[PDB]
């Protein structure tokens, strides 16, 4: 709601029970999950903190 | 000692937008809740959607989501109505109200205590 | 979840006790006792009565008393005089951060 | 507010937070102030027999 400060929105794209077919999805994760994916100076290409 | 003032009396066309304002002084604007109220004429009391002028945070009611923003300023210690898509049942009078305390530590918002109250505003549509 | 339940008006005879209720749904005042009742003069802006189900506001003569059983919720005044010509509105949480509101129940001296 | 179910595979159930309602309000834990203080002071008259 612009207000909330500990949790982002995070959407993305994900695959739904037919393979070839994904679905656009969104979820609220928790601040310290997520780190930013620094391949550019945008902050909006965020992941998840265990892919690595 | 404290004050809710608000603008005067508007006429409109129905599909058109109303701004309305809610101005208060005597104490530290920043600190409580402020709920809204709207009375049709003849009938009851209605409630609407709450707005906290520290984070700018909203929540609306039902039968009333999309066509109802609600903002905030603390420079000049106002807060806003932009209500646009007006119907014919929408004259009205208006009322802002003081909410509980912010309290950072518990959910304060739906407390239904309401203490110090505007002078109503009138809106008419034809 | 429509409005709370309230009666039409009720009339009263100056000097004599009268009570007035709203009942709703145990989901809304059943479970949370934040309910509380305003008054409306007609003309002006409503004056708060009471917080709680039972605790005093400031600036209110101690005269007015408020109870809550299950559903049921209460209003007693005792000693009614002329002044207060006024209608009555329930105000109850209602869960997800939302307020109901009741009908009103216009009240007559006598 | 709740377990959004997002789907992902041939039959894997992913549970997320989905909307808030009400405000944004922190986390908190609350501990009594003066039992606190007692016993810690208990800890104390309790430690000064070995360091003298
Ligand atoms: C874990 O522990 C933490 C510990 O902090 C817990 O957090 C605490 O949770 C409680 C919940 O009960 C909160 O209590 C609430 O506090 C508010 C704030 O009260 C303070 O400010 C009042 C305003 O005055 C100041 O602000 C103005 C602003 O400009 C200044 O101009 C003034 O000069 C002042 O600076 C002030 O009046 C208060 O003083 C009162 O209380 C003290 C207590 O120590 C007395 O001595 C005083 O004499 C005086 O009585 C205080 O300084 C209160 O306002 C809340 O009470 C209202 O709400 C209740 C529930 O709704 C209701 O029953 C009360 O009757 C009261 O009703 C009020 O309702 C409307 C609100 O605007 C008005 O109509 C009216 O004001 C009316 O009075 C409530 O008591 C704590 O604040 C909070 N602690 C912190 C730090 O935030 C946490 O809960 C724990 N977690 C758990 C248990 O899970
Ligand atoms: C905290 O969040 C939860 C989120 O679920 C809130 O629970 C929801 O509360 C609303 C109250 O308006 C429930 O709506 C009611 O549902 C019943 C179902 O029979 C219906 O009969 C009513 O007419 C009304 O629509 C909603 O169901 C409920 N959610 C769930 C999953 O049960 C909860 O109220 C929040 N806490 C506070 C203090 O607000
Ligand atoms: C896997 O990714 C994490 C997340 O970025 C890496 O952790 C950071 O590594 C840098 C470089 O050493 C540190 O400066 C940061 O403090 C680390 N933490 C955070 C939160 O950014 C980690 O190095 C990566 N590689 C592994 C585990 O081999
Ligand atoms: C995700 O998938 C959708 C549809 O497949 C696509 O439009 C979008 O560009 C993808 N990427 C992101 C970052 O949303």
């Amino acid at each position: 709601s612009g207000g909330v400060e500990e949790m982002k929105n995070c959407s993305f794209n994900t695959t739904t029970e037919i393979r070839d077919k994904e679905k656009k999805e969104y979820a609220l994760f928790y601040k310290p999950d997520i780190v930013p994916l620094s391949e550019t100076n945008n902050t909006s290409e965020y992941r998840l903190i265990n892919c690595n | 000692q404290v004050q809710l003032v608000q603008s005067g009396a508007e006429v409109k066309k129905p599909g058109a937008s109303v701004k309305v304002s809610c101005k208060a002084s005597g104490y530290t604007f920043t600190g409580y809740y402020m709920h809204w109220v709207r009375q049709a004429p003849g009938q009851g009391l209605e409630w609407m959607g709450w707005i906290n002028p520290n984070s700018g945070g909203t929540n609306y009611a039902q039968k009333f989501q999309g066509r109802v923003t609600m903002t905030r300023d603390t420079s000049i210690s106002t807060a806003y109505m932009e209500l646009s898509r007006l119907r014919s049942d929408d004259t009205a009078v208006y009322y802002c109200a003081r909410g509980g305390w912010i309290g950072l530590y518990y959910d304060s918002s739906g407390y239904p205590n309401f203490d110090y109250w505007g002078q109503g505003t009138l809106v008419t549509v034809s | 979840q429509s409005a709370l339940t309230q009666p039409a008006s009720v009339s009263g005879s100056p000097g004599q006790s009268i009570t007035i209720s709203c009942t709703g749904t145990s989901s809304d005042v059943g479970s949370y006792n934040l309910v509380s009742w305003y008054q409306q003069h007609p003309g002006k802006a409503p004056k708060l009565m009471i917080y709680e189900v039972s605790k005093r506001p400031s600036g209110v003569s101690n005269r007015f008393s408020g109870s809550k059983s299950g559903n049921t919720a209460s209003l007693t005044i005792s000693g009614l005089q002329a002044e207060d010509e006024a209608d009555y509105y329930c105000c109850s949480y209602a869960g997800s951060s939302t307020v109901i509101f009741g009908g009103g129940t216009k009240l007559t001296v006598l | 507010n709740t377990r959004k179910s997002v789907r992902i595979g041939p039959g894997q159930t992913f549970y997320a937070t989905g909307d808030i309602i009400g405000d944004i309000k922190q986390a908190h834990c609350n501990i009594s102030e003066e039992k606190w203080n007692d016993t810690l002071q208990k800890v104390g008259i309790e430690l000064q027999k070995h360091f003298p």
